[PDB]
RNA sequence: ACGGAAGGGCACCACCAGGAGUGGAGCCUGCGGCUUAAUUUGACGGGGAAACUCACCAGGUCCAGACACAAUAAGGAUUGACAGAUUGAGAGCUCUUUCUUGAUUUUGUGGGUGGUGGUGCAUGGCCGUUCUUAGUUGGUGGAGUGAUUUGUCUGCU
């Protein structure tokens, strides 16, 4: 009997939501008790970059961006279900994390 | 120095990446930094 | 596992040897060559995080205080590592001058160098840079005729690549006294590149051979034309006929013809 | 002369394997120099 | 170990970037298509999707070792915590010759009939095969003749 | 091509109406200038900054030459472990030892090793800029021997 918390972090929402809905429906279709995929605020990391490369012309400015989305799902299952689901769900772009403790 | 082009100058020493701005602007797309706005 | 005394003392000495630039080396670092297990102790000092100065000076100390096998283990596990690491991680892909002078201090024992530096280098992804640099090392340093002949005879049996031919060229430009067996390995090397019409060829038979192979063939045919038999000379003049150069081919052939068999 | 050294150059990994098989010893303090921990004590006292 | 989350992920992006760069520069004459790095509990698996693996896996596998050590020596991995696999050409699970000799040597060495065939079919289907079929015909230590088919995945016959 | 013929835009790096100012003051900071043994240097240099960064100064040190070649050398050419002499500002540096020695020669010559020698030619190519293409192009057709022309225009938009 293991009560585990899972947290995903990704920049591409399609792969992240693919993995999220996969884990959701795969966790309920074999009867588990869970808290649905809770959605943390998409943090938008921006980088201010000067328009001027060569010292010609006045100084005006620009901006680069990244959107980082994070989800979390809570579950209760044995050791084998967690191992197998963690091995099966591995995807590129999406970063999965499995924590066992509840403190 | 910039771990790409032997340059003491331009160094983005932030986050431990240490690429000068010229090379970091090129490697930006391979690192993960893309043009949104 | 080691005593915690050794752990803390040589982690302290390993924090000393990160920044050391002049004066005298630590007392605990100069008593390591005298140890029966210097290799369990030299790791606590953290070998990859010494400054180039400590690389040069530890090279001097350990290649001048250890035996041949111990100098080989040292030059292989630390010097070759730091060499490749400073060439690979630098940004003009150059080598520091202290690591260099250290390689020059590891070629004072040519057996330890060749067996521990050159040979595990050439057989682990020796690119053109590391061999321009190590080729410069070997091209600058004076090495005994016996260890030079043996290293030559090892580089000859190696798979063909432009760096290894740079090396063979360099050891042939030495123009020392090779035993008849070394000259045999040379002739066999320069033989393996001809095309056998009877149905037995590898890739060396039809491949494009650089300027360095014809220069090494030229220097070989220049210094050791009197130390090859008539048969081997006919095989080599055959390799000249098939795989000859526009300008160097005729001069290699002329340097084989102007010689007396043994 | 030559036949002795080329079997050591060409087969240096096998001769290193045999030298390391015959002559490997674990860290022993009483089998080093016996005035060595005298130097461990002499350096660690500054 | 232990870098801040954003810095961890960005440095992993830089890692993939740099290894992709090095692998595009090195395996240019081996039809290199791409790479994928899988982080596992014990080791790190750098899979090389290169459309000429017979050269990437040279004599005695040498050219892979020589590469791993490189991707080790500069990135400072502990000897054994980095492993390079190839994907396309010299994948011995896509050559029916090596698997009929694998089955011949599985039955000759004295294994089982279903373990040899399901093991060979699973290994073929693990190496990136669209499908596999293995037919075992004969006596099977009996007095009457028997034929078995071990099909898995997807094949075309016409 | 060019116009400083005229005509339109169409604009707060233009003007109106203002608003806040700056220029005057102290202090900061960059540039010039002078001064300096040096006051590193480019035209913001991520150029923030007592060591570092230093690229500039006053001195003290190392390490040189691949090699070839001629003498020496084993009854010594000279390389390594140390202790005191040291020793000036800090290190080395040399000679008396206990010692390793043990040809790595010491010294003098030459064409170039060394190119961890930089400059140039050709070739492939990557990053920086421009006509920063924002009205051009060519294709058939017509006219002209031709440069050229028409398309690409009176109109109106
Ligand atoms: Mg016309
Ligand atoms: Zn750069």
């Amino acid at each position: 009997i293991i009560k585990i918390r899972i947290t995903l972090t990704s920049t591409k929402v399609k792969q992240l939501e693919n993995v999220s809905s996969n884990i959701v429906k795969n966790a309920e279709q074999h009867n588990l008790v869970k808290k649905g995929p809770v959605r943390l605020p998409t943090k938008v990391l921006k980088i201010s970059t000067r328009k001027t490369p060569n010292g010609e012309g006045s100084k005006t400015w620009e901006t680069y961006e990244m959107r980082i989305h994070k989800r979390y799902i809570d579950l209760e299952a044995p050791v084998q279900i967690v191992k197998r689901i963690t091995q099966i769900t591995i995807e590129p772009g999406v970063d999965v994390e499995v924590v066992v403790a509840s403190n | 120095q910039c771990r790409v082009c032997s340059s003491h100058t331009g160094l983005i020493r932030k986050y431990g990446l240490n690429i000068c701005r010229q090379c970091f602007r090129e490697k930006a797309n391979d690192i993960g930094f893309n043009k949104f706005r | 596992a080691l005593p915690e005394k050794v752990i803390k003392a040589y982690t302290t000495v390993g924090s000393i040897l990160k920044t050391w630039t002049h004066g005298k080396l630590p007392k605990l670092f100069k008593v390591i060559p005298s140890l029966r297990n210097w290799q369990d102790v030299i790791y606590v000092t953290n070998p990859e995080e010494w400054s180039p100065h400590v690389v040069y000076e530890a090279t001097k100390l350990f290649v001048s205080n250890l035996t041949a096998k111990e100098s080989q283990k040292f030059i292989n596990l630390i010097l070759l590592e730091r060499f490749r690491d400073n060439i690979e991680t630098s940004e003009d892909h150059s080598l520091n001058y202290h690591i260099y002078r250290a390689v020059k201090k590891s070629l004072y024992k040519p057996s330890a160098f060749f067996k521990g530096f050159l040979f595990p280098l050439v057989e682990t992804g020796c690119n053109v840079r590391e061999a321009t640099i190590a080729g410069s090392v070997l091209a600058k340093v004076s090495v005994p005729a016996l260890h030079s002949s043996a290293a030559l005879s090892y580089l000859l049996r190696l798979p063909f690549s432009p760096p290894t031919t740079v090396f063979i060229k360099i050891l042939l430009d030495k123009k020392y006294a090779l035993p008849y067996q070394t000259v045999d390995d040379c002739v066999y090397y320069f033989m393996r590149f001809r095309i056998l019409d009877d149905g037995s060829n590898g890739e060396d038979a039809t491949r494009v051979l650089p300027v360095i192979w014809h220069k090494a063939f030229l220097t070989f045919a220049q210094r050791y034309k009197n130390d090859i038999t008539q048969d081997q000379r006919d095989f080599l003049l055959e390799t000249v006929r098939q795989r000859g150069h526009k300008d160097i081919g005729p001069e290699i052939r002329r340097e084989l013809l102007a010689g007396a068999s043994r | 002369q030559y036949d002795q050294i080329i079997n050591g150059y060409e087969n240096y990994e096998e001769e290193l394997e045999e030298d390391e098989e015959q002559n490997y010893q674990p860290f022993d303090m009483s089998a080093e120099r016996s005035d060595f921990e005298s130097m461990l004590d002499d350096f660690l006292d500054n | 170990a232990l870098i801040s989350k954003k810095r961890k992920l960005v440095a992993d992006g830089v890692f993939y970037a740099e290894l992709n760069e090095f692998f595009t520069r090195e395996l240019a004459e081996e039809g290199y298509s791409g790479v994928e790095v899988r982080v596992t509990p014990t080791k790190t698996e750098v899979i090389i999707r290169a459309t000429r693996t017979q050269d990437v896996l040279g004599e005695n596998g040498r050219r892979i070792n020589e590469l791993t050590l490189l991707v080790q020596k500069r990135f400072k991995y502990a000897p054994g915590t980095i492993v390079l696999y190839a994907e396309r050409v010299q994948d011995r699970g896509l050559s029916a010759v090596a698997q009929a000799e694998s089955m011949k040597f599985k039955l000759l060495n004295g294994l089982a009939i279903r373990r040899a065939a399901y093991g060979v079919v699973r290994y073929v289907m693990e190496s990136g095969a669209k499908g596999c079929e293995v037919v075992v015909s004969g006596k099977l230590r009996a007095a009457r003749a028997k034929a078995m088919k071990f099909a898995d995945g997807f094949l075309i016959h016409s």
